[PDB]
RNA sequence: AUCGCUUCUCGGCCUUUUGGCUAAGAUCAAGUGUAGUAUCUGUUCUUAUCAGUUUAAUAUCUGAUGUCCUCUCGAGGAC
């Protein structure tokens, strides 16, 4: 029954994850995560997406409990909002020259495979094949 | 396409400034890069309109338009700057006296027709604010006695009211 | 990093997980041999490819998992 | 630190300092299912244990319905050794 | 080292965005990515999500909020509606003069239900008057100043403002329609801008906006700007399915 | 929008059997796997009709079925790996007219993944012990203790965690009451993916292997690997116990073999092919289905293969060892997803596209002027037959399916006034145009 | 050539004219030019594109 | 009559424009998910119908107020407004009424001999109730097969706006101890629910 | 007017600063375990290339200070 205040609620956690301190963004995290894992089925996802909006940012972080809440609303919202938008959210970062940046979005994707691993198969983009691989999937345009 | 936002106002923030680039035509730039210390705007500006006779047209007609109530003109990027015209041709309208009085400089007042009041029709006298007295020394040297619309023009430095 | 004793437990655990260093060529082969999986275990894609070609169940997955075995390419170097 | 020496049939259970929290999310709502633990982890003195405290097992550990959701129960015995 | 010559396999930029089929993502650090080519076609795929600005920064990413000063949060209309927010002003201030003995005498001898606010008030600004905020569709993180990019760059010709009206000389509302605006006039003179040749002036270049009058004084429409012939200037300066859904609720 | 979901006609293609007397009598019935549905149907001997009992959703994916028979009890349990992180089991209650869980067992993730397993499962041949395997790195096995009041109890479950290895199939073997044991096939893409140069792709071989119990010291212990000239997809079990040598027969392409672990020397044969056919120098062949009627006097398999030929075998054995091997022509039945041969003298071909078929055997498929293959006849060259209508089976029963439907096509194009249904359906020489309308004929 | 993004730390001249050329070439090709694409047949069951449609029909003929 | 809904292979629907007197075909709007689509279906003017070769069926509309003609990869985007997981690859979808005078429906044939119906709702009286009767079904009475239902029926991507039919149908095949518990949770006697649950399939299809 | 005064009026906003007396009327103010974060506070740092290590790029790190004499990093020159 969160299904009702979710939008009443919406505007107050944007509101504390543009920055007020740590502890802040720790908790508007935490109640990103039980709102999603709520209002898992009932349709609210383009709030859910608008807080993802807002809770991204802050993946590059260091304090334990501020990015482990993190972590936790993305497990939450990887179940409400589905596997295909929060892989989109970490493609571009799996190659990145950093190493800081390369290991939380591997953090992540590993979380995101280990549950729901046989969604993404549907999911996954089109990469091209070079010279020596064979890398585009014939199977699946097939056509019929 | 590059115009100088002059009598820049102050507080006329550029997203309206923006917004009036676009109401006249192709809005690409709207910049006033300001000092380095105040933040407020720096008397000139640069409005680029992508299209040259865009930014020529969207001049001539952003030029007078009250920034911060006062007249701000758009260019190119009170000592007695004015001068009076008469054997004056009332069968113009207001942009056509600022496009005919603006050749040889920016108009800081449209020109103000001394017209009756009784009636609205003028008995054929003015006097417009250009930009520099040596402006309204060549341009009223070109129309002096030269062809306005119907009476002759006769142009020279204005009087003090 | 006793979390990365588990962890590295977690990639021998999961096979087809990460780290910041993997190459594009165990990305793309893992997700490769896991979308053939899926494509024997749900009984209906099956149908869509042996449809699509004119072989028939048998000769479907016989093909599939001869290809689990080097699907996309020869290795790096 | 964990045991995650995979799951079976064995319940677990709870002391009563520790009564009442999920293993993890430390949860006090809505437990949905049952906490099942490894034979390692199920063998002798370690009988009817808490899985926290240590203290002995009288109430049963569950799982809160966020850990359902998220199938964190699908991984075995948790037990912090 | 083994590094230096993979470092001499660490191609041009331009190397990269002649390669590329898709040049605009080709970035700085971009080179010195283990597989640039995969690194690109990612950053070119559709609907993906470019990682926040501020990993390079040396200047922390919230940190550098630390600085202004900042208003309190402003809550939903249907909530100020409701009038909550003076039953809670007056019960702050009554609290705050009141003084510590006589906050302890009114924990010994409550003042209980001072106050009330009616449901179905409550119930219906949660259940009758609820309504969507204003939410960002995928991708658009928010960074420091992200929120202070504002809605501009209206580049539909007709876009116009009201304190742009009344600094102009034309007017708000309703007759922002119409009002042709000061630079429509010379429109109608010489021409609309030759950048904008694929905009029509209201009243210049379209037709009369709703119920214009024609004329050549203040507040008119003029001469439509035409050839000797009779054709306009463009288009026409004077004026010459079933979206129904399937399922719906009655 | 807000929708309500209907379906009219279940799903109608088969995909798994079981054959057992799921009601304890005598009196077998059929337990069928649509897609995400359980069916059981009744074939009555009398006219030979099959009545569809007991039809039933289970909101899954039913990735393995498989019967099984508690050492003397008089029912049929049902064991389904399906794509939750669960194995169930099953009964039939003809009282309520329900199926009845059991037991239930978590092991891991839900979804059709890769790592856990459900997509093979395979029973000991009398039922004490059930192996649950994945196409890589796990597999498990419960063993099965009728309680005191023989209400089934089920213990936790074994390990066989062997990393870079596939599956291509597992399979109990036939003991007499010693440890059971089964047979997996295997790969290993291992080395295949250390060589940069494709070498270890090619030269890698199947291992038809053997992991076995101990239900004393309770674990599973890798007895017996073989490396196998060639894969081949499956293993029909040879019945063993007291009737019957063990043994399993491989059914690679091209190649039926038998092959038993000990003693044995393996047992080979070629496959006879159809003569004068018009398939491609290169298409191979490939054993699709089999089903095995073993009986009071003796045992045989049947095996199907792609161009939809049945075959007899049965064992030319010795004392303890088999000699040599024996594949007769039977006939040529639709392709099929199983074949489920009963007693009283019929078999279940369950189509694989379209209208699905309950045959009726004639004669035991010997002594006719159909000529004998053998594993001991040598030659330099192949066997031959020429194949011929339905000589040894009789069609009994036909139910229908729609299983493909290709497309459609919703019309009012009789003159009558409600529509309607124009459903183009079927595969390639078996398709057709079906109509399809609210009436009763 | 002008200051798009595309460039953008190329500072090279000749890298930049390079870049811009293969750039102008894509550009060319993904607008759709309806002079030799749009196509028109002749009366004469025989076809040509627009432009020279036009041509030869107000030069005469068509 | 006069947009184009393509539908790529692997992309999505994108909406397509035909600008006649300048004779251009210009893109306006498109999708924000990658759907492998098998064929799409249009249901009004703004709203599309799609099947997908994994399993699902969506429905995805454009926002009310499309800027219809102008001159990552797109402009401006559709939304989703559901999204089922049939179970097996529906293939081709038509919107259709099946018995004369009944209200317009949905009919999806998948590729394993299964045909059925999704159907509007037209009071929040009915929305709420079955809502609530399988919310309650879901619970007290789990599929067989070790699975859950909303996970199954949520396999891709989430539900949204969809109720299970076959799961409500199902307690008329329930035991009289748990159609009692359920009924009277809803406070309806076992008729009420039985009833309002056979003829919401009386007035769509029999 | 101035300049000296007287008085008063006004303006600042300044300045003033309280209820007397008694036995200064009397009396008196009781928090951890663990880590750890952040904030204050205190403090400490001219090198001239180039080679590499490194890094998204810097940086770091490592190594001698255009070569040669020579006098005191500095200088005149064969170059
Ligand atoms: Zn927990
Ligand atoms: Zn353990
Ligand atoms: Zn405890």
């Amino acid at each position: 029954m969160g299904k009702d205040y979710i939008y009443a609620v919406t505007p107050l956690l944007e509101d504390a994850l543009m920055d007020r301190d740590l502890v802040h963004r720790q908790t508007a995290s935490a109640v990103v995560q039980h709102m999603s894992l709520g209002v898992y089925g009932f349709g609210c996802e383009d709030s859910l997406n608008h807080l993802l909006n807002y809770v991204w940012p802050n993946v590059f972080e260091t304090s334990p409990h501020v990015i482990q809440a993190v972590m936790g609303a993305l497990e939450g919202l990887r179940v409400a909002i589905g596997p295909c938008r929060m892989l989109q959210y970490c493609l571009q970062g799996l190659f990145h020259p950093a190493r800081k940046v390369r290991d939380v979005y591997w953090k992540i994707y590993n979380s995101i495979y280990i549950g729901s691993q046989d969604a993404l198969i549907a999911h996954y983009p089109r990469i091209y094949n070079d010279d020596k691989n064979t890398y585009i999937r014939y199977e699946l345009d097939y056509i019929l | 396409a590059t115009v100088y936002v002059g009598g820049l106002d102050e507080k006329v923030s550029e997203p309206l400034l923006w917004e009036l680039f676009l109401q006249a035509g192709p809005v690409v730039n709207t910049h006033m890069p300001k000092d380095r210390v105040t933040g407020q705007h720096q008397g000139y500006g640069f409005v680029e309109f992508l299209s040259e006779e865009d930014a020529d047209y969207a001049i001539k007609i952003m030029n007078m338009i009250k920034l911060y109530g006062k007249p701000i003109r758009v260019n190119k990027a009170d000592v007695g700057a004015n001068i009076f015209i008469g054997n004056l041709d009332p069968e113009i309208d207001e942009k056509l006296l600022y496009d005919t009085f603006s050749a040889f400089g920016v108009i800081l007042q449209t020109p103000k027709i001394m017209r009756d009041p009784d009636t609205g029709n003028s008995k054929g006298y003015a006097f417009i604010n250009f930009a520099s007295f040596d402006a309204s020394d060549a341009a009223i040297e070109a129309m002096n006695g030269q062809y306005l619309c119907n009476r002759p023009i006769t142009v020279s430095y204005a009087f003090k009211k | 990093y006793t979390i990365h004793s588990q962890l590295e437990h977690l990639q021998s655990k999961y096979i087809g997980t990460g780290h910041a260093d993997t190459t594009k060529w165990e990305w793309l082969v893992n997700q490769h041999r896991d979308s053939y999986c899926s494509y024997m275990g749900h009984f209906d894609l099956l149908n869509y490819f042996a449809i699509a070609e004119n072989e028939s169940k048998a000769r479907v997955r016989f093909n599939l998992m001869e290809k689990m075995l080097q699907p996309c390419g020869p290795p790096a170097d | 630190i964990f045991c995650r020496k995979q799951a079976g049939v064995a319940i677990g259970r709870l002391c009563e300092k520790c009564d009442g929290k999920c293993v993890i999310c430390d949860s006090y709502v809505r437990p949905c299912t049952l906490v099942r633990i490894c034979d390692e982890c199920n063998y002798g003195s370690y009988q009817g244990r808490c899985v926290i405290c240590g203290g002995p097992g009288v109430s049963d550990a569950y799982y809160c319905k966020e850990c359902t959701i998220q199938e964190k129960d699908r991984d075995g015995c948790p037990k912090i050794v | 080292s083994k590094k230096k010559l993979r470092r001499m396999n660490r191609f041009t930029v331009a190397e990269l965005k002649q390669l590329v089929a898709r040049p605009d993502v080709v970035e700085m650090h971009d080179v010195t990515a283990q597989d640039p080519k995969l690194l690109v076609h990612l950053k070119a795929t559709r609907n993906s999500v470019p990682v926040p600005r501020h990993w390079c920064f040396k200047r922390k990413y919230l940190q550098g909020k630390r600085g202004i000063e900042k208003p309190p949060f402003e809550l939903p209309d249907f909530i100020k509606r409701t009038g909550i927010q003076e039953m809670r002003e007056a019960l702050q201030e009554k609290e705050e003069q009141k003084t510590m003995k006589s906050k302890m005498r009114e924990k010994v001898r409550p003042k209980m239900g001072k106050i009330d606010i009616d449901y179905q008030k409550l119930h219906d600004a949660f259940f009758k008057w609820q309504t969507k905020p204003k939410l960002t569709i995928h991708g658009d993180l928010y960074y420091e100043g992200k929120e202070f990019e504002t809605r501009l760059k209206e580049k539909k010709p007709g876009d116009l403002s009201d304190e742009l009206r009344i600094s102009l000389g034309m007017p708000v509302g309703p007759n922002a329609h119409k009002v042709p605006p000061p630079w429509l006039i010379a429109m109608q003179r010489y021409g609309p801008p030759p950048s904008y040749p694929n905009l029509k002036i209201p009243g210049l270049n379209s037709p009369i906006p709703e119920s214009c009058s024609f004329g050549y004084h203040a507040g008119g429409w003029g001469k439509p700007p035409v050839d000797e012939t009779g054709k306009p200037l463009y288009g026409d300066v004077f004026g010459t399915i079933d979206r129904t859904p399937w399922g719906e609720l009655e | 929008m807000f929708l309500y979901n209907l379906t009219l006609q279940r799903a109608t293609g088969i995909s798994f059997a079981i054959h057992g007397n799921f009601s304890g009598t005598k009196q077998q019935e059929i337990v069928v796997s649509r897609g995400k549905i359980l069916e059981l149907l009744r074939p009555d001997p009398n006219t030979g009709k099959v009545h569809t009992l007991l039809t039933v959703e289970v909101f899954g994916v039913i990735r393995s079925l498989m019967a099984f028979r508690l050492t003397g009890g008089t029912k049929d349990y049902i064991v389904v790996g399906s794509d939750s992180g669960r194995i169930v089991i099953l009964e039939y209650q003809p009282s309520k007219n329900m199926f009845e869980k059991i037991h239930q067992e978590t092991f891991g993730k839900s979804g059709c993944r890769r790592i856990v397993p459900g997509q093979f499962l395979a029973v000991d041949p009398k039922g004490r012990a059930v192996m649950i395997s994945a196409i890589e790195k796990q597999k498990l096995v419960y063993i099965l203790n009728r309680d005191a009041a023989a209400r089934l109890t089920i213990s936790s479950p074994l390990e066989a965690h062997k990393a870079n290895t596939l599956v291509y199939h597992v399979v109990g073997v036939d003991v007499g009451f010693e440890n059971p044991m089964f047979a997996c096939l295997e790969m290993d893409y291992e080395e295949a993916d250390n060589d940069p140069t494709g070498e270890a792709a090619a030269n890698t071989q199947q291992t038809l292997t053997f992991y076995e119990l101990d239900l004393g010291l309770n674990h599973v212990v890798r007895k017996y690997s073989e490396p196998l000239e060639e894969h081949g997809n499956f293993l029909i079990t040879v019945p063993g116990g007291s009737d019957g040598p063990s043994g399993v027969l491989i059914c690679s392409e091209n190649y039926i073999t038998y092959k038993n672990f000990g003693d044995q020397p393996d047992i080979r044969c070629p496959i006879p092919r159809r003569r004068n056919d018009l398939d491609d120098p290169e298409r191979g062949m490939i054993f699709v289905c089999s089903a095995t009627h073993k009986t009071k006097s003796m045992f045989f398999f049947l095996a199907q293969t792609e161009q939809g030929d049945i075959f007899k075998i049965t064992l030319e054995t010795d004392e303890d060892m088999v000699t040599e091997i024996r594949l007769k022509y039977f006939d040529t039945v639709p392709v099929a997803a199983a074949m489920c041969v009963l007693k009283t003298g019929f078999l279940f071909v369950a189509s694989e596209f379209g209208n699905h078929y309950l045959y009726q055997i004639a004669h035991l498929g010997d002594d006719d002027e159909e000529p004998e293959f053998s594993s001991a006849m040598p030659l330099e060259d192949t066997f031959f037959f020429q194949p011929r209508p339905l000589k040894n089976l009789v069609l009994v029963d036909e139910l229908d399916s729609l299983s493909p439907i290709l497309f459609c096509q919703i019309a009012d194009l009789a003159n009558e006034d409600t529509p309607q249904l124009y459903v183009a359906c079927g595969r390639g020489p078996r398709s057709s145009l079906r109509v399809l309308r609210h009436g009763l004929e | 050539i002008p200051n798009t993004a595309h460039f953008a730390n190329v500072t090279q001249i000749e890298d930049a004219v390079s870049l811009w050329a293969k750039l102008k070439l894509q550009k060319a090709s993904e607008r759709w030019q309806p002079d030799t694409e749009e196509e028109y047949e002749d009366s004469s069951g025989n076809v040509v594109n627009k432009k020279t449609y036009e041509d030869l029909k107000r030069q005469g003929l068509l | 009559g006069h947009r184009v809904i393509v539908s790529d292979v692997q992309e999505s629907f994108i909406w397509v424009r035909y600008k006649r007197n300048e004779n251009q075909l210009i893109i306006f709007a498109d999708d924000t998910y990658p759907r492998w689509v098998t064929t799409a279906s249009l249901l009004d003017y703004d709203t599309v119908a799609g099947a997908d070769k994994f399993g699902n069926i969506c429905v995805v509309r454009l926002p009310p107020n499309t800027n219809d003609e102008v001159d990552n990869g797109a402009s401006q985007k559709a939304e989703v407004i559901m999204n089922y997981h049939v179970g097996e690859t529906v293939l081709s979808l038509q919107k259709t009424t099946l018995i004369p005078g009944g209200s317009e429906s949905l009919v999806y044939t998948t590729l394993s001999g299964g045909i059925g119906i999704l159907v509007p709702f037209t009071s929040h009286e009915d929305h709420d109730f079955f809502q609530h009767v399988e919310m309650h079904l879901r619970s007290e009475h789990p599929p067989l097969c070790g699975r859950d239902h909303l996970s199954f029926r949520s396999y891709y991507f989430p539900v949204k706006n969809v109720i299970d039919g076959d799961l409500c149908e199902q307690f008329n095949s329930m035991e009289p101890n748990k159609q009692k518990n359920v009924s009277e949770e809803l406070d309806r006697t076992p008729p009420e629910v039985s009833k309002k649950l056979e003829d919401i399939r009386t007035r769509y299809a029999f």
